[PDB]
RNA sequence: GUGGGAGAGGGUGGUGGAAUUCCCGGAGUAGCGGUGAAAUGCGCAGAUACCGGGAGGAACGCCGAUGGCGAAGGCAGCCACCUGGUCCACCCGUGACGCUGAGGCGCGAAAGCGUGGGGAGCAAACCGGAUUAGAUACCCGGGUAGUCCACGCCCUAAACGAUGCGCGCUAGGUCUCUGGGUCUCCUGGGGGCCGAAGCUAACGCGUUAAGCGCGCCGCCUGGGGAGUACGGCCGCAAGGC
């Protein structure tokens, strides 16, 4: 309850669950969902349709603080990455903008072998 | 580096005669220059074994040439040696 | 298909070596900080390669970006 | 001696007084290393691609040089010492290549 | 010799940004993670997701290749220094100074060893969750040596082209890297593919020979026993020859 009105939506998915958090104008969170935070417990947390109850619910809780604009940021690749942005499009906010800001290092970290074998 | 000069300085100083740019003096005094050099610089990185092989093949092609001069004229031979400071 | 004009062909005589002129090499970093391949650079394996180098300090010196945020999505 | 070209990007906020100042330690440094200026480009400011020390902006010098080689690495060790100076780089002089020319 | 060229060739110092981990601050709740499912695990001493700051180690996205360099092992951020090899042009200088090479000496991926340093991520062993008839494994959560640096040691390998080196000779075609030229092509060095002649048990090789010849080195002589035993040499040890 402060009322930002335009503000940023944080869209993080992964092939184990998606979360989007929706923060304000410079960066700080103001309401967070995930299909955890919804039912869906183990698998079933990563399915799109998680990705889209999550999405709402993410953005309803952002309505509280008078949210209206919102910016889209889409971190990773997965089980529904795309349905949490759409869902948002429609949820009852303004999408200003989308864009994909994952992060990928410039080779820094061997990763786990779970991820290596390529070269 | 060695110089342009730096060469050629050594070059007029050792050639037989005015143009002799590859005489077997010529060539030993160069080598003996580029090996010195090479050998300094291995003083220190004595890690950098691959720049080593250089001078190993350095030092061979020039006791190899001496062979020939010696054999050939020895004179000649003993004067490039003690001018140089080859041996030891 | 990838044809969409050569970064080469619409464009001048330029310094390859200039690590400066954030006006050209701008020119060939993709929508992000990426150095386009010469399938669209459109250069030659011996001047892309240049072009890499000359790039490079300029993101250094602080000039050109290193990656740039991805929009639409 | 070789020939070279100093680059020196250091903090957008100096005064007048300040800035000047800090070309002064440079110009000054320059020489101590040898360094006879054949001359310059001062760009001044430009927007950073990224942030450099927070700041978003520059204040770019170019001093071409021609020195003694065997001390070029100091005379920068020495560049970078200033804390307005946030950025240093000396690059062999090169023959421009041109190309699609 | 003079004049040019390309290059992740090597050694020292410097340094750039991305990312992970950790610590601090903000904002913010009830989850996160993970899987075929799960669980362990972490989280209300407030985790995850988000923002700002800091500390540290390690590696160097795009360019990047079908590419390049090196004798091999191998070699990728950028910068300077020190330094090896190599190619082209001119045909200027020496005038057989050449080739090969038992022994020697040097180099030699990874793992491994000794002393000291470092330690973010990864991860033998190990400690757990799971799966299974059982699981000393495969999947999941942790994690020590190690992986990093220095100095010294070890010296092995599918150390591979499974193809020792040098020279001469024997149709072409095509793509490619780099040098020269009179530059829609010629010419030199290098990397690939197709293929004349020929070779091959076949598969294939074929001016980058596995073809036709000369020189020198190394090596093989049915399989198992066995790279074992004995002896000797080397190594701190493991172990090597
Ligand atoms: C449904 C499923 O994937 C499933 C169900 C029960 C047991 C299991 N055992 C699995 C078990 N979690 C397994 N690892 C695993 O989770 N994977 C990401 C593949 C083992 C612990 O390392 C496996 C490789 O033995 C397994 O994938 C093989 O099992 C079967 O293929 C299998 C099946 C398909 C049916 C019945 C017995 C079986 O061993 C899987
Ligand atoms: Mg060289
Ligand atoms: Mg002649
Ligand atoms: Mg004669
Ligand atoms: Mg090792
Ligand atoms: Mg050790
Ligand atoms: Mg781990
Ligand atoms: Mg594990
Ligand atoms: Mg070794
Ligand atoms: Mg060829
Ligand atoms: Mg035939
Ligand atoms: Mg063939
Ligand atoms: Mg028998
Ligand atoms: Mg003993």
């Amino acid at each position: 309850k402060r009322q930002v009105a335009s503000g940023r939506a944080y869209i993080h998915a992964s092939y184990n669950n998606t979360i989007v958090t929706i923060t304000d104008p410079d960066g700080n969170p103001i309401t967070w969902s995930s299909g955890g935070v919804i039912g869906y417990k183990g698998s079933r947390k990563g399915t799109p349709y998680a990705a889209q109850l999550a999405a709402l619910d993410a953005a309803k809780k952002a309505m509280a603080y008078g949210m209206q604009s919102v910016d889209v940021i889409v971190r990773g690749t997965g089980a529904g990455r795309e349905q949490a942005i759409r869902a948002l499009q429609a949820s009852g906010l303004q999408v200003k903008s989308i864009v994909d800001d994952t992060p990928v290092p410039h080779n820094g970290c061997r990763p786990k072998k779970k991820f290596r074998k390529a070269s | 580096p060695i110089t342009k000069e730096e060469k050629q300085k050594v070059i007029q100083e050792f050639a037989r005669f005015p143009g002799d740019t590859g005489s077997t003096e010529v060539q030993v005094a160069l080598l003996t220059l580029r090996i010195n050099r090479l050998s300094e610089h291995l003083k220190v990185h004595k890690k950098d074994h691959h720049s080593h092989r250089g001078l190993l093949m350095m030092v061979g092609q020039r006791r190899r040439l001496l062979r020939y001069l010696q054999r050939e004229d020895p004179e000649r031979y003993r004067a490039l040696i003690e001018k140089l400071g080859i041996r030891g | 298909p990838s044809r969409k004009a050569k970064v080469k062909a619409t464009l001048g005589e330029f310094d390859l070596r200039d690590y400066r002129n954030v006006e050209v090499l701008k020119r060939f970093l993709s929508e992000t900080g990426k150095i386009l391949p010469r399938r669209r650079t459109g250069l030659s394996g011996k001047e892309q390669r240049i072009l890499a180098k000359t790039i490079k300090r300029a993101r250094i010196l602080g000039l050109l970006p290193f990656t740039e945020k991805l929009v639409r999505k | 001696m070789r020939r070279y070209e100093v680059n020196i990007v250091l903090n957008p906020n100096l005064d007048q007084s300040q800035l000047a100042l800090e070309k002064e330690i440079i110009q000054r440094a320059l020489e101590n290393y040898g360094a006879r200026v054949e001359k310059v480009e001062e760009l001044g400011l430009r927007r950073l691609a990224y942030p450099i020390a927070k700041d978003p902006q520059g204040y770019f010098l170019w001093y071409q040089v021609e020195m003694p080689e065997d001390r070029v690495n100091d005379l920068a060790r020495e560049l970078r010492i200033r804390d307005n100076v946030r950025r240093v780089m000396v690059v062999k002089s090169q023959e421009p290549f041109l190309a699609n020319a």
